[PDB]
């Protein structure tokens, strides 16, 4: 149960990346670029 | 990792894993 | 931890704070020590760099963790106050060529 007021006033955003099994995790890089 | 260390068995969905191409040759010989 | 990826695919989550500029990463439910601080008015594109060792490489996920807005709210103005995650047709994967 998230706080609706906190959700409305917040500016944090989230996304996730799922690396499938069998793919080398060292070869995969996740983050942001400009 | 080894140092780090009714049942529901959940094995690795290993089908997605792929081998190096030499490894394909090695798998071929050991299958033969 | 190791071998926490073969039973289930690895979960790296990216958290961006547009008010403070703090970039924190959540991986498999534990917060990674790596963090980045950016300067105001910075356009950050979600991005993944990978070398394919399998037919399936990775998967963008647009969900939300507790007390965080989904990426669609930050991206699209009309969805600013919509907690429900969305993937409008405008959003699409691009590659460097």
């Amino acid at each position: 149960r998230d706080d609706y007021d906190f959700l409305m006033q917040t500016s944090t955003y989230y996304y996730s990346v799922r690396i499938f099994p069998g793919q080398e995790p060292a070869n995969v890089w996740v983050g942001w670029i400009t | 990792m080894a140092l780090y260390n009714g049942y529901s068995p959940r094995a690795i969905d290993m089908s997605n894993v792929t081998l190096s191409r030499d490894l394909h040759a090695m798998a071929e010989m050991m299958a033969e | 931890p190791g071998q926490g990826r073969n039973n289930n695919g690895l979960e790296i989550g990216c958290v961006v704070d547009a008010a403070s500029g703090l970039l924190t990463f959540i991986a498999n439910g534990k917060e990674l020590s790596t963090y980045y601080q950016v300067e105001p008015s910075t356009k950050l594109f979600p991005a993944v760099f990978a070398q394919a060792t399998s037919p399936n490489v990775f998967q963008f996920e647009l969900g939300r963790i507790k007390n965080v807005m989904p990426l669609s709210a930050g991206l699209f103005k009309s969805e600013h106050k919509n907690p429900v995650p969305q993937c409008p047709p405008r959003l699409h994967v691009q590659f460097l060529s």
